[PDB]
């Protein structure tokens, strides 16, 4: 049997969260990826800022604000 | 027990010769390499030789700078040295006009004596030295490096080269035995020639703080 | 073949009374503090490294002797011997990497009570502000 | 002189080849005649080995004061 | 059963820093101590020990077949070699084969390279009881335990775990140090393909 | 989830059609990248590329 | 508040160490270390200067070293910010907190100083001192009020009383608690701190 | 268990960027050291520099020369300092058997005049800071001419500080460390004498070899740019995870 439900997950664009404007998960509305504590520690560790500026900044929650 | 007492006396004499030379004051080579049994010729038994001050080598002169300064070495006999002897040699030093003296006890020193040191300090810098501290060197040891004291010109050449502040050098308070072994105070830099095994023989500047 | 004996316990001042039937020059403690005050800090290092090495060595692992001689000259560079779980790392210019360490509130409180203008070099600071940081790629631009 | 070294720092070559593949990816004049493959990742070797890099590398010295380096002044080599 | 996360950069910057800063080609070794990290796989090592050993005779068409199969067609004009033996039919030997992969895979600029290291299987892996008692010759040299590659044409000895394996002093190990990364990676993939086909 | 297989490189991973089809990459269409992005806007999200 | 006093509304620590650490902090406000270590041989007293002084120790070492380090390329209106000063400042403020919690009696007026207890819901309580403090204080005004009660005088302290207490505390020790609460030089604001 | 140890140790040193001064600094303008580990070498190939990997760059020489483009780099480096400096160091060591010895201005002078002052019988009171056969020479040194003084006080200073310390190995060519120059020298006078007494086809001279090894050194240093602190954090983090054999 499926020891776990071996279904997959994928998303490029679509409906995101309302209050946070972040891609939701679930796999049933085409969810996305999660970057926990260890992934962010690896990102601190590799020595890269442009990767963060590209993924977390440009892709996750980009919003043209005004001050 | 007199045997062991002159044994320790001679140990102290040898290592104070070595501290003198390492301190950079003229000592002849015969002196450093002197047999305990040969030192037995210059002085003898525990009471026969007068233990307290038949051996005060108060006289070895600073010479590279100018043959005028000549630091002082002392050997009291009261295990908790009172301030009275301190005033005694306050007198002896003002009378002869030397500003560098070294003391030795055999149990420690009364706190009030150590305080009475502090106020006379500005010229009267009299280094305290328990007999235990000078039992055997801290420099003759594998892991311990070899230090040299730089002058301010060479520290200046450094600070010019790297373009840095004085708040970026590694730092050390004077209480560390090696620091006192020389007599560095503060705001001075001693490079370190500590060996290595990766490649070997680093050079690193350490700021006394 | 330098014959050895096996002692236990730290009172250095006492060992000297026996002065002529041992080698008081090649003498290091298991403690990192008994020799600290008797010899120095450059005293401490070689023994710190001996110990880390052997604790990995009873298994078989052994890191290259460059990591060790790095981690020495940061966990002890102000004379005294500090730890790094919290004490040494407290000395971090950026309180936000500490905010990332254990509890954001404590080190936010540090930043508010101190009021330092962070020079924006540490990874935490210039990563959270949104610029490119000195880390790896990002020391330079066009 | 410079208290850096004329020599190829791998991060420099890597990141600025990324920058040049970006350059020719977007609107950018085609210096070296694109002999087939449109992709400037495959033509990036051509750019570099033909030395079509007027790019200004702002090597930053310990704090603030920098250097600028055109990639030809290095020792790019096998 | 563990998971794996896939990612793609939107700009050429992240793409290229993955191409070269993050690749296995020029990050081929472990910089912790300077020994390889992406060696060759075990299933493609018994193959190695099968071909390159003192005899496996291929006639022509077979030879050209293997050499094309394991060559990732992008090439252009392909080089060749000459029959090792020439008497009845132009036979070959496997070493001749695998050498071709180098001669075509090590770019036209430079020249192939030497080595005289060692290989995991001892000299006494296939030993038998006792020699006809004769001095002079020794089972020590002129043996099959030591790769002796001279100008990119293996001459004696197997390819054992050492070289295509991820250890110090290996074949894909040294290729990377002096040619770059991409060519070492190409060597690895093509050699594996030959070893499967 | 991942599986131990051979026919991909030690420097290359083979992606299924879902992630190779849904995920994209932006590029202004210059007089030199014409055919590729043209066929891309032809096929789209149903067939690769 | 636990490091404070009730009678004089000052800190439980004597004023001498407070003034010494004030000088030490004003040194740390640029980041100096060797001078932090060299000031200790000299004592500190009230702000005053006169020709031919008596047997006393001065404080203007502070300002003369300040103007000296400004004169030669090592101090500006911003202030220096390095690592060793960060370690030193963290340790010295930790020691100031230790001195806060390591003082039970007041050397100024020898009061009782009823100890206070914290609660995890942002509340403060008052604890009546033991008989030892009531008998050791003085024949004058004692921590025991004009009332007779049984064992246990634990009561809630209203935030207005604690507010006026901290108000007195700050209007007394602002000269220290402003530099403690300003790691950089307070040139742009140059304002006093309010306990509100 | 080893996993939790990794996670504890992950709370660690982060911001240690080796600046363009080639001294490992930190985030806050601080200077924690001067030369990484020894210098530069993060063991990228340091498994390949030193030990018995030369009989591999003895062969394969010409590619390792051309591909490395030595003529492309000879006009941007001067191989002068590393020669005079090393020769002087060599002489100093050759004449100073045991450096680990107190030697100063007139210590040697005293060893010299000790025979004379033992010859003459100049005895006195054991007065202040001295013995009889000492004070006389102590004074004698005063009216001594400064010529022998200069002669002696020349040979009193250290074999000068290390090459790496005064010459930054990025700019100046041939900046090798002590226990590696001994290695290249080992192999120089160990192969040439070998090959001449070997069959020796070997088109290569006893100086191309030197230049080659020195270029491999200068190549093997880690460029500025990489934050060494995280490197060490992982390198202890892996045995922090690999603790789990037991």
């Amino acid at each position: 049997r499926h020891m776990v439900s071996d279904k997959f997950q994928v998303r490029t664009t679509g409906a995101r969260d309302r209050v946070t404007n972040q891609p939701i998960g679930g796999r049933n509305v085409q969810g996305g990826i999660r970057f926990g504590e260890m992934e962010r520690d690896a990102l601190l560790a590799h020595g890269t800022s442009f990767l963060l500026h590209d993924r977390l900044f440009n892709c996750s929650d980009r919003s043209v604000a005004h001050v | 027990d007199d045997e062991e007492e002159t044994y320790r006396l001679w140990k102290i004499r040898k290592t104070i010769m070595q501290l003198c030379h390492d301190r950079g004051y003229l000592v002849t080579q015969d002196e450093l390499d002197q047999t305990l049994e040969e030192f037995k010729a210059q002085s003898g038994d525990k009471p026969s030789e007068g233990r307290p001050r038949r051996t005060d080598l108060t006289v070895l002169v600073a010479h590279n700078d100018d043959p005028t300064d000549q630091m002082f070495v002392f050997f009291p006999e009261e295990p908790k040295v009172g301030i009275k002897t301190i005033k005694v040699y306050c007198q002896r030093m003002q009378e002869e006009n030397i500003t560098r003296a070294l003391i030795v006890v055999q149990q420690g020193m009364t706190p009030s004596a150590k305080q009475s040191l502090v106020d006379m300090a500005p010229k009267y810098i009299l280094e305290q030295f328990l007999q235990q501290e000078l039992l055997i060197n801290i420099t003759e040891h594998e892991l311990v490096p070899e230090h040299v004291v730089m002058t301010k010109e060479e520290v200046t050449e450094l600070l010019a080269r790297y373009k840095l502040r004085e708040n970026q050098l590694p730092r050390i308070q004077a209480g560390d035995p090696v620091a006192r072994y020389f007599g560095i105070k503060r705001g001075q830099v001693v490079k370190i020639i500590r060996p290595s095994e990766t490649a070997g023989r680093y050079i690193t500047y350490r700021l006394v703080q | 073949k330098e014959l050895v004996l096996n002692t236990e316990g730290i009172n250095l001042p006492e060992l000297f009374k026996y002065a002529e039937v041992l080698d008081l020059r090649r003498l290091y403690s298991n403690d990192i503090h008994a020799i600290a005050n008797t010899y120095g800090i450059e005293a401490a290092l070689r023994v710190i490294e001996k110990e880390i090495k052997d604790v990995f060595a009873v298994y078989g692992i052994a890191v290259d002797p460059r990591h060790l001689s790095l981690v020495a000259d940061y966990m002890c560079f102000e004379g005294v011997y500090k730890p790094l779980n919290r004490f040494g790392i407290r000395s971090n210019s950026s309180p936000l990497q500490q905010m990332t360490f254990e509890t954001s509130f404590q080190f936010l409180k540090q930043a508010t009570m101190l009021g330092s203008h962070d020079e924006l070099r540490s990874p935490s600071a210039c990563l959270v502000v949104g610029k490119v940081v000195r880390g790896g790629t990002g020391l330079f631009e066009l | 002189k410079r208290i850096t070294t004329p020599y190829m720092t791998k991060y420099e070559r890597a990141r600025v080849l990324g920058t040049r593949a970006l350059q020719i990816a977007m609107c950018a004049p085609v210096m070296v005649e694109l002999e087939g493959e449109t992709d400037p990742l495959l033509i990036a070797m051509k750019e570099l080995k033909a030395r079509k890099i007027p790019i200004i590398i702002r090597r930053y010295l310990p704090d603030g004061s920098y250097e600028d380096w055109g990639v030809d002044e290095l020792i790019i080599t096998d | 059963g563990d998971e794996m996360n896939a990612h793609f950069p939107q700009s050429e910057l992240g793409r290229a820093e993955a191409y070269v800063l993050a690749c296995t080609d020029q990050q081929y070794l472990v910089p912790k101590d300077g020994q390889p990290l992406a060696g060759l796989i075990q299933d493609h090592m018994v193959s190695g020990a099968s071909m390159t050993t003192r005899g496996c005779f291929f006639t022509r068409e077979h030879y050209m077949e293997l050499v094309y199969r394991g060559l990732t067609d992008k090439v252009g004009r392909v080089k060749l070699l000459s029959p090792s033996i020439l008497k009845p039919f132009p036979l070959w030997t496997g070493k001749q084969v695998v050498s071709t992969l180098l001669i075509n895979i090590i770019p036209e600029d430079h020249i192939p390279l030497n080595l005289s290291g060692k290989a995991k299987i001892t000299g006494k892996a296939w030993v038998k009881e006792t020699p006809r008692s004769v001095p002079g010759f020794n089972p020590d040299s002129m043996c099959e335990s030591q790769v002796i590659i001279r100008e990119g044409e293996l001459l004696c000895g197997v390819l054992d775990k050492a070289h295509y394996g991820s250890s110090a002093y290996g074949l894909v190990h040294c290729c990377y140090e002096i040619y770059g990364g991409e060519t070492s990676g190409k060597v690895l993939t093509c050699l594996a393909r030959l070893f499967t086909a | 989830v991942i599986c131990p297989d051979m026919y991909i490189n030690t420097n290359e991973i083979g992606i299924p059609m879902v992630f190779a089809t849904k995920l994209t990459y932006p590029q202004p269409v210059t007089p030199w990248n014409v055919q590729e992005l043209r066929q891309a806007v032809i096929n789209g999200p149903n067939v690769h590329p | 508040l636990r490091g404070s006093c009730l009678n004089c509304h000052m800190l439980t620590c004597p004023r001498a160490v407070i003034h010494l650490l004030l000088c030490q902090l004003r040194v740390l406000e640029v980041g100096a270390l060797q001078a932090v270590y060299e000031l200790e041989r000299i004592l500190n007293r009230f702000l005053e200067e006169n020709p031919d002084p008596s047997a006393s120790e001065i404080r203007e070492e502070l300002e003369q070293y300040t103007t000296e380090i400004v004169q030669n390329n090592l101090l500006g209106s911003q202030g220096a910010h390095v690592k060793n000063v960060c370690e030193s400042k963290s340790k010295l403020i930790a020691l100031f907190w230790k001195a806060h919690m390591n003082a039970k009696r007041c050397p100024h007026c020898k009061t009782g100083r009823s100890v206070v207890r914290k609660e995890h819901n942002s509340k403060l309580t008052i604890t009546f001192p033991a008989m030892v403090h009531r008998t050791a204080g003085q024949k004058d005004s004692e921590p025991l009020g004009i009332e007779e009660a049984q064992i246990g005088k634990r009561g809630y302290l209203t935030p207005t009383s604690a507010r006026e207490h901290l108000s007195a505390l700050w209007k007394n020790e602002g000269f220290f608690l402003n530099y403690l609460f300003s790691g950089m030089d307070d040139d742009g604001m140059e304002s006093r701190f309010n306990p509100s | 268990r080893s996993g939790y140890l990794q996670r504890c140790i992950i709370k660690h040193l982060e911001g240690l960027v080796v600046q363009y001064d080639l001294t490992v600094r930190d985030s806050d303008g601080s200077v924690v050291q001067f030369l990484y580990g020894e210098d530069g070498l993060d063991i990228p190939k340091t498994q390949f520099l030193q030990p018995k990997q030369f009989p591999f760059l003895a062969s394969n020489y010409e590619v390792i020369m051309k591909s490395q483009h030595l003529h492309e780099v000879l006009s941007r480096a001067d191989p002068k300092k590393a020669l005079h400096h090393f020769r002087a160091i060599k002489k100093w060591q050759s004449k100073h058997p045991n450096t680990l010895l107190r030697r100063g201005a007139f210590l040697s002078y005293s060893q010299k005049i000790q025979e004379a002052v033992k010859a003459l019988k100049l005895e006195s009171e054991n007065r202040n800071g001295r013995s009889p056969g000492t004070q006389e020479m102590l004074r004698m040194w005063y009216e001594l001419d400064e010529e022998s003084r200069r002669k002696y006080q020349k040979k009193a200073a250290a074999c000068p500080d290390p090459s790496l310390s005064v010459w930054r190995p990025d700019i100046y060519f041939a900046s090798v460390s002590e226990t590696f120059e001994t290695k290249v020298d080992d192999y120089s006078q160990e192969w040439a004498a070998q090959t001449e007494k070997s069959y020796e086809k070997s088109e290569l001279s006893l100086d191309r070899l030197r230049t080659l090894l020195q270029l491999k050194w200068q190549r093997s240093l880690c460029e500025p740019g990489e934050a060494v602190g995280l490197l060490a954090a992982q390198s202890i983090g892996e045995p922090s995870t690999q603790m789990t054999l037991n």
